[PDB]
């Protein structure tokens, strides 16, 4: 893969400074990564410009412009500034063509490997029943299809901003797509919803969990990002208490409910952002391990690592403050969690060319045997009080 | 102009024959697997045949026996023989690639009654 096109952007930042300046390569591989200085010598599918949209604008600064896509079900738009609108018409021109030459080269490629894959639901199909969030392009709402009375997450999106179940994520502890179709102008994705109750609720309700009780639910979200890093290369960046549930079983699911995106007051939760992503840096896998160590953090010590009212605070607390633990935490808990909660990512658990492989040879998870994890042959150390039983 | 063009439609008596012609100008016919397709007034538009890159051919129950897919490299352009044909057979008939399936892209269709 060789660059494209280098050189300094101004990158627009939802967290703290705005407008930071970060030097970009673009690749005929279709990423578009920045970066604090000029850098010396897996990618990431967040990255890529592939079936980006462009668009040119004046506000808030003049000569930006929007790259936005379609990542999985979400949409997701990245903003820049340059200082001369030339500027700009080389690089929306620069992502352009690679991006055209990568459907190009694509399209050719299937076109070439068709195998008698050259074969040939709706709205009314469905009970609305809750709204579960909202969104720059679009909405989530709890509905129950009528046909068969299961329950479903629908995320309904504006088909303009953008313009597959097949496609699926074959991982159990992820949300997976059941259906896909498309309006007259929205473009609808149903996924699945888990009925043993959110996660952020039982915790609550519990105060804390147990060490062993946190290492199950660990052992299941460790074993859905290693997918999601090493299968599909991409970074989930989005883990939260409040997106693990509990299918009927007692099994994790983490959701895929969001939209937009986050970030005086921030429109989301910041209080599980990694200090690299605070700081507009280049991240990687890393952030997901960062994530992973404030979940488990919450769970075992029943409150977060790092919390202020005061966002502002806050993030002062995350990229400065050294963690502290309460005294009833052991030494194999306290030993993860202060390295996945390592500040610099180069030097967390997981940070490195191995990965998730770090966090599962740690001891905290000394005899678990990673595939039974990933065939729910672990026993769940809480089973949700309920099918279709709408007891949460 | 990039595009696919049907040609060689018209009334044959039952029990008939017929060779539709897809014509691809802006297109490489050899770099693509082929299909032919139908619709009906009433009906959705139904799969026929496929010829891979390497020549495997593959039919539809319906239709297996009687059309023959066949593809001249050199002239660019994809057959459908069409032997002993049945008034279940009135359609128009389309011919197309993956790319051009997946996006609904469709040249003009040649129309066959029987
Ligand atoms: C401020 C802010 C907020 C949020 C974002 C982006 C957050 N996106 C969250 C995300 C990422 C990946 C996926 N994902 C899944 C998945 C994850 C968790 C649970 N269930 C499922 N299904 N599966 C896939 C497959 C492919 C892709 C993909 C990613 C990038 C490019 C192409 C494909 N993603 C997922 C779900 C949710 C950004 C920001 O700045």
């Amino acid at each position: 893969v060789a660059i494209v096109k280098e050189g300094w952007l101004h990158k627009r930042g939802k967290y703290i400074k705005t407008w930071r300046p970060r030097y970009f390569l673009l690749k005929n591989d279709g990423t578009f990564i920045g970066y604090k200085e000029r850098p010396q010598d897996a990618p990431l599918n967040n990255f890529s410009v592939a079936q980006c949209q462009l668009m040119k604008t004046e506000r808030p600064r003049p000569n930006t412009f929007i790259i936005r896509c379609l990542q999985w079900t979400t949409v997701i738009e990245r903003t820049f500034h340059v200082e001369t609108p030339e500027e700009r018409e080389e690089w929306t021109t620069a992502i352009q063509t690679v991006a055209d030459g990568l459907k190009k080269q694509e399209e050719e490629e299937m076109d070439a490997s068709a195998e008698h894959t050259d074969m040939e639901v709706t709205m009314n199909e469905f009970e609305y029943l809750k709204l579960l969030g909202k969104g720059t392009f679009g909405k989530v709402i709890l509905v129950k299809e009528k046909a068969t009375g299961r329950y479903y997450a629908m995320k309904i999106l504006k088909k303009e901003v953008i313009v597959r179940v097949l496609q699926n994520s074959r991982h159990p502890f992820l949300t997976a797509l059941k259906y896909s179709f498309q309006t007259h102008d929205r473009l609808c994705f149903v996924m699945e919803y888990a009925n043993g109750g959110e996660l952020f609720f039982h915790l609550s309700r519990e105060r804390v969990f147990s060490e062993d009780r946190a290492r199950f639910y660990g052992a299941e979200i460790v074993s859905a990002l290693d997918y999601l890093h090493s299968e599909k290369n991409v970074v989930y960046r989005d883990l939260k208490l409040e997106n693990l549930m509990l299918d009927k079983d007692g099994h994790i699911k983490i959701t895929d409910f969001g939209l937009c995106k986050e970030g005086k007051t921030f429109c989301g939760t910041p209080e599980y952002l990694a200090p690299e992503v605070l700081e507009d840096n280049d991240y990687g896998r890393a952030v997901d391990w960062w994530g992973l160590g404030v979940v488990m953090y919450e769970m075992m010590c029943g409150r977060l690592p790092f919390y202020n009212q005061d966002h502002e605070k806050l993030f002062e607390l995350i990229l400065m403050e050294e963690i502290r633990f309460p005294r009833t935490l052991g030494p194999e808990a306290k030993s993860l969690l202060s390295g996945l909660l390592k500040k610099d990512p180069k030097q967390r658990l997981g940070g490195g060319s191995e990965d998730a492989k770090e966090i599962m040879q740690h001891r905290f998870f000394a005899g678990i045997v990673w595939q039974h994890v990933y065939e729910k042959k672990l026993s769940p150390p809480f089973k949700p009080q309920v099918e279709t039983d709408t007891r949460y | 102009q990039v595009q696919l063009q049907e040609s060689g439609g018209g009334l044959v008596q039952a029990g008939g024959s017929l060779r539709l012609s897809c014509a691809a100008s802006g297109i490489d016919v050899r770099i693509k697997t082929m299909a032919w397709y139908r619709q009906a007034p009433g009906k959705q538009r139904e799969l026929l045949a496929s010829v891979l890159v390497s020549g495997s051919t593959n039919y539809a129950d319906p239709v297996k026996g009687r059309f023959t897919i066949s593809r001249d490299n050199a002239k660019n352009t994809v057959y459908l023989q069409m032997n002993k044909l049945i008034p279940d057979d009135t359609a128009v008939y389309y011919c197309n690639t993956y790319g051009r399936l997946r996006r609904d892209v469709w040249g003009p269709g040649t129309q066959v009654t029987v």
